[PDB]
Formats: structure tokens, C-alpha cells, sequence
């Protein structure tokens, strides 16, 4: 089962903020990239670089 | 009179049992110093008798003034000694008992000028290794060394004790880290350096934790695993994550799981022997 | 500094101090207190007082003065061994023999300041013995005659029960300390008083 690996990162947010990480990864310039698949409502595969980004955004945007 | 010897023995003989493993002797040290003893004290067992050796001459602080004279007298025996012996806890008696025989003023500034104890504490300065404990020792014997000079006219010491000057770099270490401890040792150095040879020389706040609350902001930096053959290597992988205690998440219905960068190597040599 | 301080130190020369096995550490631990206290302060002055079994004598009468007063104390105690009241041959101390011999210096150089300022003056006692029926007269008549002079006497009892000078701490205003531990002499002289 040690098919295949990726390193990615694994993002643990709430139930609400997670589906805004998603509008952020569409409707987006540039984007679209961010994230990677969700794992579990509470928890996504995401980014790597992006993920400086997702939370900068996420603190500017409301 | 006979009493005397007898009492003070007791003491003598418990710390001679618990001398070798921690610091059990210092109070009991301390009790012994009051009731030629150096010259006795030398046979006995190394750690204990610095630690005697150490309190006696803070202790002095008449008949005094015959006491410190006849300290004066065996000081050689205790550097003799002090030397050659030469853990942390070793460490710090040995500037410790240094520390306070140069306060008595006893000892020769020739001579510590020229010695090997000069040389380790700044050593033990310098290196960024050592721990707060044994900086702070060392920090006090060369506050003590530089005080007790007051003089410097005659003092071959006080030129090796412009060792100081090589402590700046490991001051800039220490403030580089946040070790506000380090660096006040290093100021207090500075600062006992300049005495002696200063002749010589020429609400509101609830919105501030909030705004370091900002600064702290969760994710991981992360492997995933997934296409696993079948299902007894998932769990064989994901148990041997489980034990090492860096799983951040696991679906065996996905057959896919998550590990923190830090035992993705434990992962990848277990994935490879079995 | 500015009120001149007399120090009293009366000690009890009784062989009890075989009991305590030792006298010479004793002296030598008076002798550091003694030079702490006359080089906190240049008015600071000391005597010394022995209250032997027999009588009491004069050990010694400034800080500049120490060397003369280590040499006078350890001379003139040596020469009080002597055997006659031998171990607790006598059990008793001449305390009010030396508490008179006390307030006379006391008051001698009281007068002598009395021509300058006032004189601020205490009483130590280093107490080894008992105290006896006999005794109560002649003590209670110097206790008394220091506590309205106002002259506080403390009593540091290394061992052996004088009620009397416990007595006389409370009727003087000092202090009594019973020590634990006489080797400690020289921490409850600095500490105690």
C-alpha cells in the first residue's frame, strides 16, 4: 500500500472557513491551483506555496 | 571541647556517604564550615571538599583577620587542588570555589594569571553549548576575578582578564536567541570590567494579544499517502505512524493517510524493511 | 554613628563548658562578633566580663582597639581554668558580681559622655549555668538597677537554666533566646540580638 506518496499540506480548518478556502480556490485569479482535494469537510490537501496565500487572503478577506 | 570534634564528625560522615552522585553536601557543607583544616580537608574525597571549600571563605564574612591570613596561607593547596580536577555540576564548583576564594582576596594574581582555570571559563563562555546554569557560574567567578583586583597596578591578571573581550561574539549569540539570561551574565562582565580599570581606561493591551494571536496561525507541513495494494498495508503503515505519534489524519475507507514531515523518514524506511 | 554604643558582653566561665566540649571555638566566634559589631560603627565600644564560679573579673576594660582586645580576652580566660570550681564542683556563675562590675563601666562612662551627649548601653549575657536561691537577691538588686537605668540585658543560654536571667530579660525589655544547637553561638549572636 506504499503506493505513492505526495508531499502536500494538510489544513485542519473549522467547517466553516473550509469552504471558503474553496471559493478562494475558484473564482479566483491565478488560482484555481490551491487546493489539492478535500480529504474530510474538516480537512483539505492543499497548496504547499499557496498556503502562505490562502491565509493571507482568508485574514484580508472578511 | 571533646564535643566538638565528635558533633562536627557526624556531619563529616554523612556527607561522606551521599558524596558521589547529586548535590546533596551544600547545606550540610555549610553546617561544617563553621565548627589547619584545608590542609586536612585535602585527603578527603574531591566533591563535598570544594563544596567546603567553597562556602568556608564566604563564611568568614580579630581572630578573623588571623582565619583569613591563615586561608592566605594554603591557597596554593586549594588551587593545586582546584586544577586537575578540572559534569555542569563539576563545572560550577570549580568556578564556584574559585569564585569565592578570589572574594577572601587570598589568592595570588600571579599565578591565576598563568593558569588553566583562567582559560575554561571563558571557554565555557564562549561556547554556545553550555547551559544557563554553568554560564552563570562562570559569570561570577570573572566578576569575582576582576574584583579582586583593585588595583591593576600590580595585577598581571588583569590583562588576561581582557579575555572578556572575546565573549562579544558569544553576546551576539544569546541575543540572536532569546536568551535574556545569557546576556545579562555578559553585561554584568562588561560592567565589572569597566570598574576595575575604569581608571585606566579613558483594556488597551487586549487588542496586543489579540495581534499576537495573528501571528501564530495553524496548518502542517505534510506527506500523503494514497493507491494503496491492499488493505494490510494500510494499516501496517498507518499503525507504524500511529506508535511513532505523527498521524495528523487517517481514512481506511479512503485507503489514504496523512504524516508531518518530521517522521516521514520513519515512514520510508518502514515502507522499504517489511 | 551619632550615639555612642556600649556593648556589654558578660560570659559564663563555668565548667559547664566541659559539658559543651568547646571553649576555645566559643571565644573565637565572640571575638568575630565582637569585631563586626565595633566596625559597624565608630562610636561602638565593648567590654568583656567574665562570670566566673568564684567572682566575677574584667576580660577586657574601639575597633581600632581589636587586636589589643583578641589578645587580652584569650590571655585572660586561660588564666581562669584553674581547677578550683572544677566542673559542676559549682554549678552556679557570679552573674550579679558581674552585672554590678557592668553598670559601674556602664555608668563611669556614661558620666564621662554625660559631659558630651547621652549614652545608649546594653548587656549580653553568654549564660552556661543555674541560677540559686542565694543568688536572688544579689541578681534581682542589679537587674532592677539596670532596668531603671533603662539598660537592656540580653541572655543568650547556651545551656543549663538560669530562670533568673530569663527573669531579667523580661523585667529589663531584652531579649531571652534559649539557643537549639550551641554551635550555632555565632549565628544567634549576629541574629538573635
Amino acid at each position: 500500500m506504499v503506493n505513492v506518496l505526495k508531499g502536500v499540506l494538510i489544513e485542519c480548518d473549522p467547517a466553516m472557513k473550509q469552504f471558503l478556502l474553496y471559493l478562494d480556490e475558484s473564482n479566483a485569479l491565478g488560482k484555481k491551483f490551491i487546493i489539492q482535494d478535500i480529504d474530510d469537510t474538516h480537512v483539505f490537501v492543499i497548496a504547499e506555496l499557496v498556503n502562505v496565500l490562502q491565509e493571507r487572503v482568508g485574514e484580508l478577506m472578511d | 571541647p571533646g564535643v566538638l570534634d565528635r558533633l562536627y564528625g557526624h556531619p563529616a560522615t554523612c556527607l561522606a556517604v551521599f558524596r558521589e552522585l547529586p548535590s546533596l553536601a551544600k547545606n550540610w557543607v555549610m553546617r561544617m564550615l563553621f565548627l589547619k583544616k584545608e590542609f586536612s580537608k585535602a585527603q578527603e574525597e574531591s566533591t563535598g571538599l570544594l563544596s567546603g571549600l567553597r562556602i568556608w571563605h564566604t563564611q568568614l564574612l580579630n581572630l578573623r583577620i588571623a582565619l583569613l591570613g591563615g586561608g592566605k596561607a594554603w591557597s596554593d593547596d586549594t588551587s593545586q587542588l582546584g586544577p586537575d580536577k578540572h559534569v555542569l555540576h563539576f563545572m560550577v564548583g570549580s568556578p564556584s570555589a574559585a569564585v569565592s576564594q578570589d572574594l577572601a582576596q587570598l589568592l595570588s594574581q600571579a599565578g591565576l594569571m598563568k593558569s588553566t582555570e583562567p582559560g575554561e571559563p571563558p571557554c565555557i563562555t564562549s561556547a554556545g553549548f553550555q547551559f544557563l546554569l554553568l554560564d552563570t557560574p562562570a559569570q561570577l567567578w570573572y566578576f569575582m576575578l576582576q574584583y579582586l583586583q583593585t588595583a591593576q597596578s600590580r595585577g598581571m591578571d588583569l590583562v588576561e582578564i581582557l579575555s572578556f573581550l572575546f565573549q562579544l561574539s558569544f553576546s551576539t549569540l544569546g541575543k540572536d536567541y532569546s536568551v535574556e539570561g545569557m546576556s545579562d551574565s555578559l553585561l554584568n562582565f562588561l560592567q565589572h570590567l569597566r570598574e576595575f580599570g575604569l581608571v585606566f581606561q579613558r483594556t488597551d493591551q487586549i487588542r496586543l494579544w489579540e495581534l499576537e494571536r495573528d501571528r501564530l496561525r495553524f496548518t502542517e507541513g505534510v506527506l500523503y499517502n494514497q493507491f494503496l495494494s491492499q488493505v494490510d498495508f494500510e494499516l501496517l503503515l498507518a499503525h507504524a505512524r500511529e506508535l511513532g505519534v505523527l498521524v495528523f489524519e487517517n481514512s481506511a475507507k479512503r485507503l489514504m493517510v496523512v504524516t508531518p514531515a518530521g517522521h516521514s523518514d520513519v515512514k520510508r524506511f518502514w515502507k522499504r524493511q517489511k | 554613628e551619632d550615639e555612642l554604643n556600649l556593648l556589654v558582653i558578660v560570659v559564663d566561665a563555668n565548667p559547664i563548658w566541659w559539658g559543651k566540649q568547646t571553649l576555645s571555638k566559643c571565644i573565637d566566634a565572640v571575638m568575630v562578633l565582637g569585631n563586626s559589631h565595633l566596625f559597624m560603627n565608630r562610636s561602638n565600644k565593648l567590654a568583656v566580663i567574665a562570670s566566673h564560679i568564684q567572682e566575677s573579673r574584667f576580660l577586657y576594660p574601639k575597633y581600632e582597639l581589636l587586636t589589643s582586645a583578641n589578645e587580652v580576652i584569650v590571655e585572660e580566660i586561660k588564666d581562669l581554668m584553674t581547677k578550683s570550681d572544677i566542673k559542676g564542683q559549682h554549678t552556679e556563675t557570679l552573674l550579679a558580681g558581674s552585672l554590678a562590675k557592668a553598670l559601674c563601666y556602664i555608668h563611669r562612662m556614661n558620666k564621662e559622655v554625660k559631659d558630651n551627649q547621652e549614652m545608649k548601653s546594653r548587656i549580653l549575657v553568654i549564660k552556661a549555668a543555674e541560677d540559686s536561691a542565694l543568688q536572688y537577691m544579689n541578681f534581682m538588686n542589679v537587674i532592677f538597677a539596670a532596668q531603671k537605668q533603662n539598660i537592656l540585658i540580653d541572655a543568650c543560654v547556651l545551656d543549663s537554666d538560669s530562670g533568673l536571667l530569663q527573669q531579667a530579660c523580661d523585667i529589663t525589655g531584652g531579649l531571652y533566646l534559649k539557643v537549639p544547637q550551641m554551635p550555632s553561638l555565632l549565628q544567634y549572636l549576629l541574629w538573635v540580638f
